């Protein structure tokens, strides 16, 4: 999961 | 339905444990994405993922994996607060508290006094998720720019003096801090  | 628990930033080994502990203690269904039934978001490494952000927006418990380890050890789902990731995500306990005190269904009011927004279709994070975050936190998102005083994300169309063109991070940082951050810190050219 991408970190934003 | 049964409340759901969502894992985020969770390595394979830790996922296995969480799955096994839920199978023992029951009380939850594991879901891949935060949704309206989600009450708990478990993080294996405290990173600001979309599941963390939606978790905050919905007033979920946002907790370290160690909550699962100690719940297993003590044979039941224990108090969440000692494991709440408030150091990394200051808004987490604030929205969680607001949610648990809400009479009717919880909805945040962070953006309630903001003007109408339009979110770029090319936004990062993805537009549908970003719109969901704004809505859950009390904001108003139009499907067209004509009515919006704030435009979020990539915009190569004609710009107007009557509109603020901001980055997606303005939304995310505001949610994380439980305060509307200064728009001028997020100007997007």
């Amino acid at each position: 999961s991408q970190e934003y | 339905p049964t409340r759901t628990l969502v894992m985020t930033s969770m390595p394979s080994e830790k996922q296995n444990v969480v799955i096994q502990v839920v199978d023992k203690l029951k009380g939850f269904s594991i879901a891949p994405d935060v949704c309206e039934t989600t009450t708990h978001v478990l993080s294996g490494k405290p990173l600001r993922t979309l599941n963390v952000l939606l978790g905050i927006a919905r007033g979920c418990w946002v907790l370290s994996y160690d909550w699962v380890l100690w719940s297993l050890e003590l044979g039941h789902w224990i108090s969440e607060e000692p494991f709440e990731l408030s150091h990394h995500f200051p808004a987490a306990p604030l929205c969680r508290s607001e949610c648990h005190l809400s009479a009717g269904p919880y909805r945040g009011t962070l953006f309630a006094d903001q003007p109408v927004m339009f979110v770029s279709p090319a936004s990062s994070p993805p537009v549908a998720k970003l719109c969901e975050l704004v809505h859950l936190c009390g904001g108003r998102v139009s499907q067209v720019p004509r009515q919006a005083s704030i435009v979020i994300g990539p915009y190569s169309g004609k710009k107007k003096a009557t509109v603020k063109y901001l980055s997606e991070k303005w939304v995310l940082d505001s949610i994380t801090q439980h305060k509307v951050c200064a728009p001028e810190n997020y100007l997007l050219s």
